[PDB]
């Protein structure tokens, strides 16, 4: 067999400032065009984008990852779950130009972490040496998760990203942040009411504003609230199940340990799939723009 | 400048959280009915932080783009979640467009 083994090759002769110069020119151009999507900005769509490649990652066969970056071929761009982040797609190409020496899969990466710190979201470790790869190693479609379901599905399918209960509470904190269209998904609303702001607003408006079950204009059934909030039924779900709920009611009062079990989470999910060895530099904390006096 | 893109930066930036025009809502931020800086905060009830209150601040055009611009620098501690208002134009687009509705 084999198993897949994926090794982390730094970039030739690059280093911290190397990669930081990449950050910066992200977040820039986050901070340029702030009027796409009706004033919410590239930073939601860059975070999706960066789950999306990690997503397709299956722990039995190491098959897909972030480590690929083998979105730039046609097979999974035009996936109807991937819809909508051709946007987030053409919003680093631009910047994958200027350094041609960057790789996809830690462009792709980078922007996630880039896009969480400059939302006022906590300081995400972020690691290099996500080489290209041929179009082989690119994975199927389907392995992202369904909108409809239970949270049977929700903790089944986070297993195949080895994700614990607190971890997937966790990275569903990342859903405090922008909205959904009926163009992509076949759902509408805004999550909540800051949307590129990072927040434990999540499990506040979840567990203190009265949810609704209704149809939507996609005939898809979604969760509304009064005040104009929606959920997912798998989002909804984490009030569903016991397990779910404490965790939840634990990020409520307490925002830090959502910052701190998030940036864990967060990270431990774009680095799935990636074998690092044992002369490999510590994990890179990058300086956001309010910190460089921007 | 001009106060009628300040009603589109209002709508999009704003209008999910505060309203100006009535004195009743107070949904996640209060209501920005009559705000020349009372002074800090204005009571229908709705719950303040403790930071607000602190250092009592006229909300003058002037110094309201700067709680614009950074919201958390210029009043640490603060429950309002806004990223901010980087560019110079869209604020004066927009500190225009109150004052008139708060008639
Ligand atoms: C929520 C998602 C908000 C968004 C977006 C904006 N504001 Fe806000 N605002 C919000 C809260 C929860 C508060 C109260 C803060 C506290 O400590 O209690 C505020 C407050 C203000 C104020 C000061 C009012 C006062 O101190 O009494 C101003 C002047 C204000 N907000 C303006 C403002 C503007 C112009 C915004 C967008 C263009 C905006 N806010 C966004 C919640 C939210
Ligand atoms: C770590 C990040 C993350 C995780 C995990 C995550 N989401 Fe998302 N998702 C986002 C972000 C950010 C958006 C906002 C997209 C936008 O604003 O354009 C989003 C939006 C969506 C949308 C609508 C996209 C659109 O353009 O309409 C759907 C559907 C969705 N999520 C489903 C799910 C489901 C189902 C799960 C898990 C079972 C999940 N998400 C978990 C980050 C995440």
């Amino acid at each position: 067999t084999t198993p897949l083994v994926h090794v982390a090759s730094v970039e030739k002769g690059r280093s911290y400032e190397d990669f930081q110069k990449v950050y910066n020119a992200i977040a820039l151009k986050l901070r340029e065009d702030d009027e796409y999507d009706n004033y919410i900005g590239y930073g939601p769509v860059l975070v999706r984008l960066a789950w999306h490649i990690s997503g397709t990652w299956d722990k039995h066969d190491n098959t897909g990852g972030s480590y690929g970056g083998t979105y730039r071929f046609k097979k999974e761009f035009n996936d109807p779950s991937n819809a909508g982040l051709q946007n987030g797609f053409k919003f680093l190409e631009p910047i994958h130009k200027e350094f041609p020496w960057i790789s996809s899969g830690d462009l792709f990466s980078l922007g996630g972490v880039t896009a969480v710190q400059e939302m006022q979201g906590p300081k995400i470790p972020w690691r290099c040496g996500r080489v290209d790869t041929p179009e082989d190693t690119t994975p199927d479609n389907g392995r992202l998760p369904d909108a409809d379901k239970d949270a049977g599905y929700v903790r089944t399918f986070f297993q195949r990203l080895n994700m614990n209960d607190r971890e997937v509470v966790a990275l569903m904190g990342a859903h405090a942040l922008g909205k959904t269209h009926l163009k992509n998904s076949g759902y509408e609303g805004p999550y909540g009411a800051a949307n590129n702001v990072f927040t434990n607003e999540f499990y506040l408006n979840l567990l203190n504003e009265d949810w609704k079950l209704e149809k939507n204009d996609a005939n898809n059934e979604q969760w509304d609230s009064k005040s104009g909030y929606m959920m997912l039924p798998t989002d909804y779900s984490l009030i569903q199940d016991p397990k779910y709920l404490s965790i939840v009611k634990e990020y409520a009062n307490d925002q830090d340990k959502f910052f701190k079990d998030f940036s864990k989470a967060f990270e431990k999910l774009l680095e799935n799939g990636i074998t690092f060895p044992k002369d490999a530099p510590s994990p890179f904390i990058f300086k956001t723009l309010e910190e460089q006096g921007l | 400048g001009s106060a009628k893109k300040g009603a589109t930066l209002f709508k999009t930036r704003c209008l999910q959280c505060h309203t100006v025009e009535k004195g009743g809502p107070h949904k996640v931020g209060p209501n920005l009915h009559g705000i020349f800086g009372r002074h800090s905060g204005q009571a229908e009830g709705y719950s303040y932080t403790d930071a607000n209150i602190k250092k009592n601040v006229l909300w003058d055009e002037n110094n309201m783009s700067e709680y614009l611009t950074n919201p958390k620098k210029y009043i640490p501690g603060t429950k309002m979640a806004f990223g901010g208002l980087k560019k110079e134009k869209d604020r004066n687009d927009l500190i225009t467009y109150l004052k008139k509705a708060c008639e």
